[PDB]
């Protein structure tokens, strides 16, 4: 896998030439401590997140539970979760990593055509991951709702900044966005 | 390609875990070094001809044999290969100080070397001694901060090392 | 047991590898980090029986079915063991601020805990609750330092996970 | 593996109870920054030592060069350098961790029954591993002699102190003296 | 799907062998239990709805904290989806009967029920109520005779197992 | 794999209802010990079977035995008669379990596409069957005749009805012809 | 492994003999239906019974939920349980069969040596086994106390006679003897 | 030893489970078929002798050259011995009979029979023509039930595949 600076040392190997553009690399290091932020964010919340995200796939189309649905008996639930919870995890991944490339790689390569083989609904896996991905960029502002949250709302404390990292959530969403892209 | 990053990343996999407290320590490490290693890398992309060109010329100072018929320095394309393979490992260098781990020199300079230098006739003592004479220049604070050298020694010692 | 160190060196021991650029680099994070989570440690280590009385309060009082007649909470043994059990999750985040990774908290309390509760028949939702009491309790600069209490919820929140 | 750190937590828990001393622990993290130079300068050096290492045990005692030596032939000459850099290798592991475990567990086990199956000598081992001992203090305290090191000497260049690092001196010999012990 | 013959086709193609002796034998049994398996299975598939009913009754009497606020008995959905669910468990059971093997019950009702109860917050003690009343519940000969509800109890207490 | 039982239920699953209608299912078990007698009538001469098929395909086909034939050499020989028995297995499952999943999943799954790679004549193929097949129903009915089977002739003394297990020659000819269909 | 008949055989292989007593074989065909009834009562109690014979194990020696524990911390409790689970489901093996060999082969053999390479102790290990031979035999007399039960009571249902299966009651016994001889 | 029960058993430990409903059902199989394969096991070890020694008999009457110097039943060795060869398997279908299964017969008489006559230079088609008599010779109810000699036969008739 690359990260973002073995990212820019690739495509400077491309024409065999040093790094010298090192202002957006500089920037990266200077909001390191916000991304770090934003994974903690999004992994300490991982549980509520997924569980919350395939029962709002569920809730919105009933046809998933019913018979013949594709979140029906119990062990179709459980792989649903499961995989729910392995796109979160990679794109948690590329956010870390601040590229792309481990998502690709070792998650979406391939995953349409497995789901195509398996009658996995496009329709609703891009679902899920949407309500993900509504969900990562509110705790990374930290402003979650009580309204979606309930009893189980957790606010992370982290030194609060006007923008709350448009930046980051930007990113973020842009990974989501690439898992969405590939199961579509 | 190994970094930081990288590593705890396909650790993490392998175990199938979100990331985790030692993850984000790992990554803070990172953060606290790109200081140093990114000034090194700023002054070795500024000056890379110059410092490749002085190491080169240790290298056949030490060897001057290499000048002699049918040595690996004896001809116009033999030098320019020579001094563009000295390059090569710095910049290599530069790519490895950018990331912050061993994984541009490893994959695109040191993985296949041996292989290279033994089907080509190429010894291997003018790159210890070019290598050598690098590590051995520079010193702080006249070229960079003592951990920026630190970083940029370090790095050279691993090519070093990968020959020895 | 997973820590920073202990990541990196099993990467590196797997390619049979010297330590690196980026294995020390890592280990700086964890010396960066370490005035943090031994902060909170320490904090927790003095406090631990007044911080888990108050978690185990908590759960009791999100569950009063649980004093019932033949529930988990329902006599002195039980009482004590619930509270001892809430402990012993405060004692194993205790150590993983130390070691700075989840390994205590993955070894001496995570693995096989689902097996006991499920055999023994007790309900997890309890637990969570102590936890997630614990989670939502901590405010700086009041309780330790903003980047400490970081520390302590992320643990907070990986033992929560590890049961939902 | 053990490191510095959970070594204390295992101590902690034979009586189930958390670590309050953290004193020694404080300090490791004092020393931290001396302990990456101390790994840096034995990692860094590791090749002209392990050659030295090795061709000092040969010039003491030239039976292991002559027929019927262990160390003749090539492959066993091969097998010899190999087995020195592996020992360091683990050494660093230690020096880096705090903790002889991982050396103790993943190298030091079942070595010696290994070399008494293959004949290989104890005595001669032992004598490569000491004089890798007295190359990393030296390396880590930074005073390597021109004397055994020629045009190959090497200068970390740390921030010296009084004692330069005689603490970490005496960890890692004591890593050294575990691996000769393990073999006696 | 787990029954008498295809276990024995399983084994018998494991080791490339017709069927032999000791496998018609086998279906021999299903042949002759079959009266029994069948009864009850007859009298489940014309009284589900009641024997469901009353399950789920129980486990909601034996816990009323599920109907509070937040809980999983709470809401008009959330009440039709746990008397739903116990009519799951007992339409599988009558699956198994049918069958005489616990091939439905393993497949379509335990395979993944633990996570999913587990993802959902679902506690797991009124389901082994529901299931251990219905287990309690019935006499021979009222209900049907001694050995149908011999099969009867059997598989409400293989649920029930895989649930502790 | 299903069985006739698990077939019903899973019919009655597509719609998450019990199963009601146990007529097909009670006389399934009335023929019961019909359906054992059938299996061991196969199970018992398929050596016979096997041996007398494949023979017949050839005699009716010289050319399987010549050079450039599939039969041919001893290998080739060898294998065609092992994918008989292979196959008259297989049917021997279907018929026990009343259904014919075990034989599609494990044996006829991709069998086609295997002996186009490898050049087995499919109409050769077909011909062993069908003589399997009439082999099959002579054997389930108890009448062989001595003219097809000379000194290796066999009864097995089964309770004789007017109709000789019709229905249950009807089900195995069934497996024998999704056998055949299989190959397109 | 082998079975009440097949240890028949080997006894009479040993002399190359025909098997020529068969009353004794013939008397468990005639309580056939009863040890199926003794199965299914330690089967269908299986989990209440591991997890009462664990819990009474250790609320006699609390030794093992404190410091140093062998049923400290969680994942030594679960592995407890587990064995706890694998003993007794081996016995009920070897009551199916009526042979101990299954019991012998699959479980017994080599377990006593691997406890004490772990150091789990014999003495708490017997006990277990010991509660669940007292439970085991009170399920298949089907009389369990209400005392020990509290609502987890469970009745089986079976033909009630004078003795209530004393000799499968004193067999399965023989089985959890077995166990205890080996560990012990 | 492959009988009903151990069939079943195996394929349980396979999958770490507790004998179920399938596993019983199949052990009623045996319960239910065991008179039938009894009688036979108890005609055959009354008259074993009798049953081997015209088996055997018809086999050599069949083929006469067998008695021509050199050949395989030439001598008086020889002679015993064949004859003690059909009543071994007779011996193991009594063993079969008994179990319930083709194990006896599997691994003490059809494991390595082929490499023992190739090896020997002893033919195979008088084994397959005494088994064959003796699968042919029975009739019922004069020897034994309808039922006791299906079982009978079958075990012959396996013995005879082996051999094909
Ligand atoms: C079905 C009845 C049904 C749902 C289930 C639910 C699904 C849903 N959830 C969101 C949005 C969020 N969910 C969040 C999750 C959590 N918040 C927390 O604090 C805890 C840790 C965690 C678990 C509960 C979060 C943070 C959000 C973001 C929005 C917000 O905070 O208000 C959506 C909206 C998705 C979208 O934007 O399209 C949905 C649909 N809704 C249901 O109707
Ligand atoms: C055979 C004739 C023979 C030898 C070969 C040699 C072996 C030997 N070496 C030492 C001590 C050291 N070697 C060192 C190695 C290096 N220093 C460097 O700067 C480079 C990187 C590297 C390779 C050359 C070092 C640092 C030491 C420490 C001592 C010092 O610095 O002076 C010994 C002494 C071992 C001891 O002290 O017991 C020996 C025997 N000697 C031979 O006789
Ligand atoms: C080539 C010259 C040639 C053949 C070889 C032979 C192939 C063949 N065989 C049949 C029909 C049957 N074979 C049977 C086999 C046996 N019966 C037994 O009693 C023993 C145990 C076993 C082995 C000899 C049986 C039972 C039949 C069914 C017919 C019957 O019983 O009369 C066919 C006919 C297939 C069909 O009808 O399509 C053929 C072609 N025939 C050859 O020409
Ligand atoms: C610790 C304080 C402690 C215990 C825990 C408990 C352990 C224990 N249990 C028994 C005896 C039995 N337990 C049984 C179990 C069950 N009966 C049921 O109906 C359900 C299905 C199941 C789980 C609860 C049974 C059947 C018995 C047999 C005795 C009886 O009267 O039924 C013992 C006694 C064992 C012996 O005699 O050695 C013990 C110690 N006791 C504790 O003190
Ligand atoms: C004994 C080993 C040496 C010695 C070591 C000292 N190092 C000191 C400080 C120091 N070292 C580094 C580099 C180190 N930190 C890293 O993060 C990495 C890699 C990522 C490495 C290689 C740093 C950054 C620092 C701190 C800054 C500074 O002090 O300049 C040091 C002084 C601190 C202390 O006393 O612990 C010492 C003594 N010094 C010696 O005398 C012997 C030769
Ligand atoms: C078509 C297949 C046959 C045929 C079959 C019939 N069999 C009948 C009864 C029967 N068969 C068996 C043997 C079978 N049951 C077993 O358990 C085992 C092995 C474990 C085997 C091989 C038994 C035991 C019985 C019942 C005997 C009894 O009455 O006690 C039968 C009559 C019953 C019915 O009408 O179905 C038939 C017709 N008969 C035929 O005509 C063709 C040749
Ligand atoms: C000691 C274990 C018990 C006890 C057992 C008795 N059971 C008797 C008869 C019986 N049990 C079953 C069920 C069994 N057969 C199966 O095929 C299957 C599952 C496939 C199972 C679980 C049947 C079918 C029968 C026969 C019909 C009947 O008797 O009602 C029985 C009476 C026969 C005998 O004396 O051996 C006894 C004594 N009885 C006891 O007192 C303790 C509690
Ligand atoms: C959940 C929101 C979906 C849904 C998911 C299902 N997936 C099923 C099986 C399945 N999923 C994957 C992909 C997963 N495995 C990986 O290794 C990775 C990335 C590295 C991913 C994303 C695979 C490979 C498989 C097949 C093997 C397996 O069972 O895990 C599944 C079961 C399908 C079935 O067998 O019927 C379901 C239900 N289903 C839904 O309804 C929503 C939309
Ligand atoms: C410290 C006082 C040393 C020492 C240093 C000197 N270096 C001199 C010249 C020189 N050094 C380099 C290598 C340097 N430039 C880089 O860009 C990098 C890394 C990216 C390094 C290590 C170059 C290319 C040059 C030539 C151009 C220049 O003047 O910088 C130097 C001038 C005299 C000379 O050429 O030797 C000094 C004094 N000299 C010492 O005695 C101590 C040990
Ligand atoms: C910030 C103003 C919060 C808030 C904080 C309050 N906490 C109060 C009491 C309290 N908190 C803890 C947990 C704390 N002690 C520890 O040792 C550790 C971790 C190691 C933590 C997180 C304890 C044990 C106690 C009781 C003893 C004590 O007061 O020190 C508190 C007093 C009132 C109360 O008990 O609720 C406050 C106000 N409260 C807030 O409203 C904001 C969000
Ligand atoms: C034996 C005399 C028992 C006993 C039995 C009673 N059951 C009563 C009602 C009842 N039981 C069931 C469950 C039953 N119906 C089924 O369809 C199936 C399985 C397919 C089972 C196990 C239902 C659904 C009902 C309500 C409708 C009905 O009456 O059949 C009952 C009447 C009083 C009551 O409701 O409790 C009795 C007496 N009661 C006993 O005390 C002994 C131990
Ligand atoms: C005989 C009636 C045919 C005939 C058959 C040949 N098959 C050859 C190879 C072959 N067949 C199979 C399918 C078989 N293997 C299985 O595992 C299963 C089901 C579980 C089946 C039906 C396979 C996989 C293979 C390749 C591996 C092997 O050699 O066994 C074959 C040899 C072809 C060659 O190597 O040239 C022959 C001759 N040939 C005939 O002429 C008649 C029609
Ligand atoms: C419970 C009553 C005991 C107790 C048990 C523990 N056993 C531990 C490990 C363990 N147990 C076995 C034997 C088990 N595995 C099998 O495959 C079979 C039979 C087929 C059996 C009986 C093995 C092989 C092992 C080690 C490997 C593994 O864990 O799978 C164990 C953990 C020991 C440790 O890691 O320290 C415990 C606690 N302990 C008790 O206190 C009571 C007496
Ligand atoms: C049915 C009427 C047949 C038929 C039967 C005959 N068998 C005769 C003699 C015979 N058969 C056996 C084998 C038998 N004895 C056993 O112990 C067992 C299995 C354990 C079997 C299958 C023997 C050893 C003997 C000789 C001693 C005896 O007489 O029982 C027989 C007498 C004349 C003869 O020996 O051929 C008859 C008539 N014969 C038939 O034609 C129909 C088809």
């Amino acid at each position: 896998m690359l990260d973002a600076f073995s990212r820019a040392v690739v495509q400077a190997d491309a024409s065999t030439s040093v790094v010298a553009d090192m202002g957006a690399l500089k920037q990266f290091i200077a909001e390191g401590n916000r991304r770090l932020d934003a994974v903690n964010a999004i992994a300490s919340n991982a549980s509520c997140m997924v569980s919350d995200a395939v029962a709002g796939m569920i809730c919105e189309n009933q046809g998933l539970i019913q018979a013949g649905g594709n979140c029906y008996p119990n062990r179709r639930m459980a792989a649903c979760l499961r995989d729910a919870e392995i796109i979160l995890r990679y794109v948690t991944y590329a956010l870390l990593a601040g590229d792309a490339s481990v998502l690709d790689d070792r998650c979406l390569n391939g995953l349409k055509e497995t789901y195509a083989a398996l009658g996995v609904p496009t329709t609703s896996t891009v679902r899920a991951v949407q309500i993900m991905k509504a969900q990562a960029a509110a705790h990374i502002k930290d402003t979650p709702s009580e309204a979606r949250a309930g009893g189980k709302l957790r606010k992370m404390g982290s030194p609060v900044v006007e923008d709350r990292c448009a930046s980051l959530v930007a990113e973020a969403s842009s990974y989501f966005d690439r898992v969405i892209s590939a199961l579509s | 390609m190994k970094s930081v990053v990288t590593t705890v990343i396909a650790a993490a996999d392998a175990a199938g875990r979100f990331p985790s407290s030692s993850d984000l320590e790992s990554v803070q490490g990172s953060i606290q070094r790109s200081a140093a290693r990114l000034e090194a890398a700023e002054k070795l992309a500024g000056n890379i001809d110059a410092v490749a060109q002085e190491a080169y010329n240790a290298c056949i100072q030490k060897y001057p044999y290499l000048n002699n018929s049918g040595e690996a320095n004896s001809t116009d394309t033999f030098k320019a290969k020579c001094l563009r393979d000295v390059k090569h490992y710095m910049r290599l260098i530069q790519y490895s100080l950018v990331v912050g781990g061993t994984g541009p020199l490893d994959e695109w300079g040191i993985a296949g070397q041996r292989e290279v230098y033994r089907a080509l006739g190429l010894p291997t003592a003018p790159y210890v001694e070019a290598l050598s004479f690098a590590r051995n220049r520079g010193c702080a604070p006249r070229d960079m901060s003592a951990q920026a050298l630190t970083e940029y020694n370090a790095l050279l010692d691993y090519a070093i090392n990968s020959l020895s």
